[PDB]
């Protein structure tokens, strides 16, 4: 079903802009806002790996150590 | 058990062919050849190599033919159907030490050599292992005994191998005279190996540059492109009725 | 006039296509 | 206009038209060298094999045969016609204008010894292989379109449209050939 | 309007169902780089079927020539090696890419209504991608080939009564040997067909309603047509696939498989490690986690159980992970636990692995398991956060 | 002439002496059979990974 | 650039000749690169380096 919308929009021709240069525009504002927001969800995916390779490691490293005359 | 039973890792070397532009040193493979052929070859096969493919690799075209033409390959039947004895061809493979696996292994105590055609490829860190477990003969640590017949190598799995030790102090001779100790036939013979397992190598690592590079080009150019076509939008002033 | 020109164009496109799919320089 | 992903240039500014299908040609560039790249290589690699090539070229030896017959002997795939035509055979092959002949060509230059007739077997038009002593011409009739061709193994009536094929023979002596 | 004259080709009859599927087809202007991976997929099955196509008129599916023709398409055939690498690891991209978008799904809930029978086809397609590429694996018949072919045949006699029978049958013996490989190669060719049509029917349901988007809301206020603003951003996804594809080709085409399928397939020894291709791993984890056969082929079901019944589970009324934050956390930890499942895969069958193998596949279970929990109790939301 | 690897090998002991040790200590400790099922393996094992480690770098240089 | 454009971009014919002209010399020019790269990356390694090629007795 079609949605009946009220709406200004101005656009501006392709050709008229500068196409490449906002990606590099305030880059530390970009960094600063993935990090910023995303810092939990990268805990929860880095923290069960990384502990769980570092617990497999020192179990297997102790193991063989006690298998040793 | 425990340790032995994996073996011990081998290290890394630096072979001259490693790197994203770094190609096979040819005399090297041709010192390898001559070292699998003068050493390797009275017990391991190499079945999916031909003299045609060391043509432009490590000999010219008249040296294979003579080298092929010196072994004696069967062929037939005969208009009178008999099997027969010919020289041997560019398109020969390289000649099988024994009849067939069952008599390798009773030549060999019961253990068969495998076949070295792809034996890089076919190990885990291969080039490294093979020249690791070559070189790397050596006595047993203190209170581990090996039956007879077997010989300590603690590269290979368990530790206990039916190879005895073969590269030998001078066991071969070079036509270009360099001194064959065992570390030098060692690394000669895993270079002919290696390019044996991976022929195409060269040519890979060519046509990867190459496209690489020219599609980190074409990256460059499908985002300005993407942005071109997306600016109107991204840019657009909108104005709506809506505050909360 | 134009559709002349324009099969001109096209004709002279097809052939740079097919000299560089098929590069017959050692058969020239 | 927003500017957080473009920066406008000042208004009345030259469109960037030129600079933009430029800069878009060199990718196009690189889009079509990767799709031609791909395709020859799915077309190359249904040509010959290096194993197949590296079998393409040698060299066998023969003997003799009574007069009237024709041996079939081998190669690559390609086998080849051996006959002794006896004298009347020879002056039957002589007798024959040449302009009538599809492809014209002499008796004496399809032929080294004129009592053996040393040809590769293979029809001309489709890669059949003739029958000997069949056929209007008293020489060999290809059974899959019907080509004829006489003494000499040249084609007289059909869809064919070379004679016989001629290789490289020669006589070491009086009962040894070698292709 | 009265259309007596012809307008745009694009309108007529010859292309109008191309054109209204793929070029004017509206999309939610919102739409991120995690939805190109569905064109990607697409991509990478057009190029495992070229290529596998190419590779089937030089490869002799007879356990004494497969090894053989395999290093002839290697060494003889002009490209062979590019052909047998771009089949080899186009397998482990499809993989890859299929996983990254299953994983999108997830977050952003694409799964829930309207969109259930779409994820339903798309486990359908992911169960078809597996048998594909294991019985393609065989095809080589290294010891890999011979011993995976073993396990997986031999899966069947979990059953109590007809199992052995089952076993038996597939193989077309009393052991795997020349009949399995043979059959083996006619699934082959046949299953990836099947697979087209199954994504033909995916892209049809998903054009039902059309696709999601990131904030998860309805977007029909700002939709815009497919070609070109989509063409273009997947175009610049498939030239960063092709990049990474070629580093993986040209560079380091054995990094993604294992020495063993380099040696031809004895029958008589096993090699001291047997595991399948990486993208198989976290499965073959859940299943070595139970120590018992039928529990581990009814774990192995009870997965597929579990992703066909998510869309059906009672949940709240909001999609995507963006305003959800409880749920959000729960993906990322069971991204988490799927690369430990992968990695654990990889390991010898011994301590500490067993313990860690059952407790990530536990947690596994459990995310799918809190999910409905989780719709239940957020249905209330809404009457609790008062503005 | 004379090996290269073995040279090496001799020549990279001063950077191996903490494994060296222990493997002479675990030598001695099991001088004494104990049903010969005592051996050394693991200390020999780290020895050698040391050494190896050690020569891996530098045998290539001195080889053609 | 609007020089350049009133030669090529004017009619697509001329522009597509363009294109496969451009696919052509580039993919030549970068072979040739390329190439070059390798040869100096790899002096002495060639088979056309071994000294003894041609003297095997
Ligand atoms: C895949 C593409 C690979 C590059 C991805 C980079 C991301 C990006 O730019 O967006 C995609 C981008 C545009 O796509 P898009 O559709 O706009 O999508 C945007 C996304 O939504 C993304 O949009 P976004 O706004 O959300 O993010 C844009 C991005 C920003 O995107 C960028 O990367 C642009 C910035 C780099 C370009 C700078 C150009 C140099 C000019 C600088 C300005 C000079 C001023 C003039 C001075 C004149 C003299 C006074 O911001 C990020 O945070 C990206 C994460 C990376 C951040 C970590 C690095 C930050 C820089 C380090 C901190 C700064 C200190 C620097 C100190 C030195 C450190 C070495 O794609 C490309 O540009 C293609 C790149 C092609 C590269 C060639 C091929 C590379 C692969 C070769 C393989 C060989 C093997
Ligand atoms: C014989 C004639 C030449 C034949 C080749 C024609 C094609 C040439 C390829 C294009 C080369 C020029 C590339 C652009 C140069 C400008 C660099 C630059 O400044 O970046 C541009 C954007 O350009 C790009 O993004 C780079 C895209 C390059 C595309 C890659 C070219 C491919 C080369 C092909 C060569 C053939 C070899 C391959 C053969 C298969 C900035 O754009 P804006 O942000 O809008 O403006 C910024 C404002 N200010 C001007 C002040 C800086
Ligand atoms: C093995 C192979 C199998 C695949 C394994 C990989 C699976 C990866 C799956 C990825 C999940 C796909 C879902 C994507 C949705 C998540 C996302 O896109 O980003 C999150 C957040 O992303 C994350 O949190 C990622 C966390 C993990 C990152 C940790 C990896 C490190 C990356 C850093 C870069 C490398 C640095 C290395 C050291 C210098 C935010 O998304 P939105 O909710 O839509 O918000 C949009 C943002 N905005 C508000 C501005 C509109
Ligand atoms: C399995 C792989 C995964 C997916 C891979 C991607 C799939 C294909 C790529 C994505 C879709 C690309 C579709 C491109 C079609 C563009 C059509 C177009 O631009 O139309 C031009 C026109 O070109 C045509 O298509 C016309 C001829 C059609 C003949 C059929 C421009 O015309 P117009 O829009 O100005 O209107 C003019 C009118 O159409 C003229 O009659
Ligand atoms: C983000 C851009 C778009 C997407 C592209 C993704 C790129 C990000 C990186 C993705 C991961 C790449 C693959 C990860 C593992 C590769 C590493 C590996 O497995 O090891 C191999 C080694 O990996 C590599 O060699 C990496 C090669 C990368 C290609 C770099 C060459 C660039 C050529 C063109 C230059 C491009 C410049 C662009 C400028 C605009 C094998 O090593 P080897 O010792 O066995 O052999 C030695 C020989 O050198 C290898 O063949
Ligand atoms: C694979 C399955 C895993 C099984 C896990 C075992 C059982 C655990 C299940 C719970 C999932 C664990 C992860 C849950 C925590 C996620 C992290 C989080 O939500 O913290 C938020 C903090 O706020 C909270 O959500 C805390 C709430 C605590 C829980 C309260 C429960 C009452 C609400 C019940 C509602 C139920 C439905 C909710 C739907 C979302 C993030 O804040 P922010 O991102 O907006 O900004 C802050 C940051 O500095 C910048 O990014
Ligand atoms: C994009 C990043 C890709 C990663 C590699 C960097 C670009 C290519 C240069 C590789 C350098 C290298 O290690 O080998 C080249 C090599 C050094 O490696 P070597 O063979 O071990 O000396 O040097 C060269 O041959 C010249 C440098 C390469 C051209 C650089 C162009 C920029
Ligand atoms: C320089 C010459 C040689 C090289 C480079 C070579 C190479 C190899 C390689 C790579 C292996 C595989 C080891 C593994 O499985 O990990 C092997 C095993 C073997 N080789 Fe050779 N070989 C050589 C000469 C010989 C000779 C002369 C003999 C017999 C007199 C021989 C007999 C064997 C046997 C029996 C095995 C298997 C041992 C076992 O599995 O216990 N080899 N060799
Ligand atoms: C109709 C299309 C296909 C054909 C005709 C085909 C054919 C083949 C052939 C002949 C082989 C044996 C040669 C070789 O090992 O390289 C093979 C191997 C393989 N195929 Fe396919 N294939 C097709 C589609 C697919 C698809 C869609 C997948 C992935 C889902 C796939 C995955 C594989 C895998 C993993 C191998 C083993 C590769 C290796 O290690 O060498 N194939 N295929
Ligand atoms: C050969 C494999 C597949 C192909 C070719 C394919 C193709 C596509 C395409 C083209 C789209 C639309 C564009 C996009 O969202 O990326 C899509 C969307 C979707 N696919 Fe698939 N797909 C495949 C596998 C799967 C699998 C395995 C699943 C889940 C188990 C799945 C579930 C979905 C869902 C839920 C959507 C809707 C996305 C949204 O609206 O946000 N697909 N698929
Ligand atoms: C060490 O062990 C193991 C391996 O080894 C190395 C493996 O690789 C894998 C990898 C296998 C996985 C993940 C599952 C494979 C799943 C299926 C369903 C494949 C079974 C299908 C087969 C064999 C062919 C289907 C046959 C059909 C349809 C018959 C046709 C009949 C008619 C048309 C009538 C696992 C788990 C493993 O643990
Ligand atoms: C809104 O619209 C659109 C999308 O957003 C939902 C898209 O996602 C995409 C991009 C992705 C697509 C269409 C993936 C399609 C994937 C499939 C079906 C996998 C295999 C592809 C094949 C073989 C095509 C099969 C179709 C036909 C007719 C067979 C004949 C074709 C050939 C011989 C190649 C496009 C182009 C699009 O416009
Ligand atoms: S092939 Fe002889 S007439 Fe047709």
């Amino acid at each position: 079903q079609p949605v009946k919308l009220k709406a200004v929009v101005y656009a501006l021709s392709p050709f008229q802009q500068k196409i490449m240069t906002g990606l590099w525009k305030d880059l530390p504002e970009k960094i600063h806002h993935k990090v910023s927001e995303n810092w939990i969800s990268a805990t929860l995916l880095v923290t069960p790996v990384v502990g769980t390779y570092w617990y497999a490691q020192y179990f297997k490293e102790q193991e063989k150590l006690e298998h040793r005359f | 058990a425990d340790e032995a039973e994996h073996g011990l890792e081998c290290p890394n070397y630096p072979w001259p062919h490693e790197g994203i532009l770094s190609s096979y040193d040819h005399a090297s493979i041709r010192r390898g050849h001559q070292v699998y052929q003068q050493v390797c070859a009275s017990c391991h096969s190499m079945s999916l190599i031909s003299y045609r493919d060391l043509v432009g690799v490590a000999y010219t075209e008249e040296e294979a033919k003579a080298m092929a033409a010196e072994i004696e390959v069967v062929d037939g039947p005969n208009d009178e159907g008999e099997m027969f004895t010919r020289p041997g061809k560019l398109s020969d493979r390289l000649p099988e030490p024994y009849s067939n696996e069952s008599a390798a292994r009773f030549a060999n105590g019961g253990a068969y050599p495998p076949d070295l055609s792809l034996v890089t490829k076919a190990r885990h860190n291969g080039q490294n292992y093979v020249f690791a477990l070559l070189t790397g003969y050596r006595d047993p640590p203190a209170g581990i005994s090996i039956r007879e017949g077997l010989h300590y190598n603690p590269y290979f799995p368990g530790g206990a191998i039916a190879m005895p030790k073969m590269l030998n102090d001078e066991a071969v001779e070079y036509e270009d005279g360099t001194p064959a100790t065992e570390a030098q036939m060692g690394k000669d013979v895993v270079s002919f190996l290696s390019w044996a397992a991976e022929p195409e190598m060269e040519e890979r690592k060519l046509m990867g540059f190459k496209w690489i590079f020219l599609l980190s080009l074409a990256l460059l150019q499908a985002a300005y492109y993407r942005r071109l076509k997306w600016s109107v939008l991204k840019s657009r002033k909108l104005v709506l009725d809506v505050v909360n | 006039t134009i559709d002349i020109q324009a099969a001109a164009g096209w004709g002279i496109a097809a052939a740079a296509g097919a000299i560089w799919v098929v590069q017959p320089f050692g058969w020239i | 206009y927003d500017d957080h992903n473009h920066e406008r240039y000042p208004p009345g500014d030259p469109s960037k038209r030129a600079f933009a299908y430029f800069v878009l040609s060199g990718g196009r560039f690189v889009y079509a060298s990767v799709l031609r790249l791909l395709v020859l290589k799915l077309i190359v690699s249904m040509s010959a094999s290096k194993d197949v090539l590296a079998l393409a070229s040698l060299e066998v030896d023969l003997g003799s045969i009574e007069p009237g017959t024709t041996v079939t002997v081998k190669w690559r795939g390609k086998p080849v016609f051996i006959r002794r035509r006896t004298e009347d055979d020879i002056k039957l092959a002589n007798s024959v204008d040449v302009g009538s002949l599809r492809d014209p060509q002499e008796d004496s230059v399809r032929v080294k010894n004129p009592e053996w007739l040393v040809v590769v077997g293979v029809c001309t038009h489709l890669g059949c292989i003739p029958l000997p002593n069949a056929g209007d011409y008293g020489g060999w009739f290809c059974p899959c379109h019907g080509s004829h061709y006489d003494i000499s193994g040249r084609i007289r009536k059909g869809p064919a449209p070379y004679n016989l094929e001629v290789p490289t023979y020669s006589f070491l002596e009086e009962n040894k050939l070698l292709i | 309007t009265i259309r007596n004259q012809r307008f745009s080709l694009l309108k007529q009859p010859i292309s109008s169902t191309l054109n209204q599927h793929l070029v004017d087809y509206p999309t939610p202007s919102n739409l991120s780089y995690w939805w190109g991976f569905g064109s990607l997929a697409g991509i990478c099955l057009v190029i495992q079927i070229v290529t596998g196509v190419f590779l089937a008129m030089h490869y002799t599916p007879h356990v004494d020539l497969a090894f053989n023709s395999v290093e002839h398409i290697m060494r003889d055939v002009e490209g062979g090696w590019l052909l047998r690498y771009m089949h080899a690891n186009g397998a482990s991209m499809f993989f890859i890419v299929v996983y990254l978008h299953i994983f999108r799904g997830l977050y952003y809930a694409s799964y829930s209504s309207p969109r259930e029978f779409v994820w339903c086809l798309g486990v359908v397609i992911f169960l078809l991608m597996i048998v594909t590429a294991f019985i393609g694996y065989v095809l080589p018949w290294g010891q890999m080939s011979f011993w995976g072919a073993t396990v997986i045949t031999s899966l069947a006699s979990a059953i109590p009564v007809v199992g052995d029978t089952i076993v038996t049958w597939l193989w077309g013996g009393f052991s795997v040997d020349n009949a399995t490989l043979n059959r083996f190669f006619s699934l082959h060719y046949l299953l990836p067909f099947i697979l087209v049509g199954a994504s033909l029917l995916h892209l049809a349901a998903l054009h039902q309603y059309g696709s999601n988007n990131p904030l998860g809301v309805h977007s029909e206020m700002d939709k815009i047509a497919f070609y070109p603003y989509f063409y273009v951003k997947d175009l610049v996804g498939w030239v960063a696939f092709a990049i990474f594809f070629s580093i993986w080709i040209f560079y380091a085409p054995n990094v993604l498989g294992h020495p063993d399928n380099y040696i031809p397939a004895n029958p008589m020894s096993t090699p001291p490690h047997i595991v399948p291709e990486w993208y198989f791993l976290p499965i073959y984890a859940i299943l070595r986690s139970i120590p018992d056969k039928a529990g581990g082929v009814a774990a192995i079901a009870l997965v597929f159980i579990c992703l066909l019944a998510l869309p059906f589970f009672k949940s709240m009324y909001v999609r995507s992970s963006s305003f959800r934050p409880i749920y959000q956390g729960m993906f990322w930890l069971l991204l988490a636990d799927c690369l430990l499942l992968g990695w654990i895969g990889c390991q010898p069958v011994e301590a500490p692995f067993v313990t860690i193998g059952q407790i990530s596949s536990l947690v596994f279970f459990l995310f799918f398991a809190i999910t409905p929990i989780l719709g239940r109790v957020g249905r209330g939301i809404p009457n609790s956060y008062t503005d | 002439v004379v090996d290269p690897k073995k040279y090496l090998e001799e020549s990279c002991k001063p950077k191996c002496v903490k494994p060296l040790l222990e493997y002479q200590a675990c030598v001695k400790r099991i001088q004494g059979d104990d049903s010969g099922h005592k051996h050394c393996t693991g200390q020999y094992f780290d020895y050698w990974q040391c050494i190896d480690k050690c020569v891996a770098p530098k045998l290539f240089a001195k080889l053609k | 650039f609007e020089g350049f454009y009133k030669l090529i971009m004017r009619r697509n014919s001329v522009y597509v000749t363009f294109i496969i002209a451009g696919a052509f010399f580039g993919e030549r020019a970068v072979d040739y690169g390329v190439h070059k790269l390798w040869e100096r990356n790899n002096v002495g390694k060639r088979y056309e380096d071994i000294s003894v090629l041609g003297q095997r007795p």
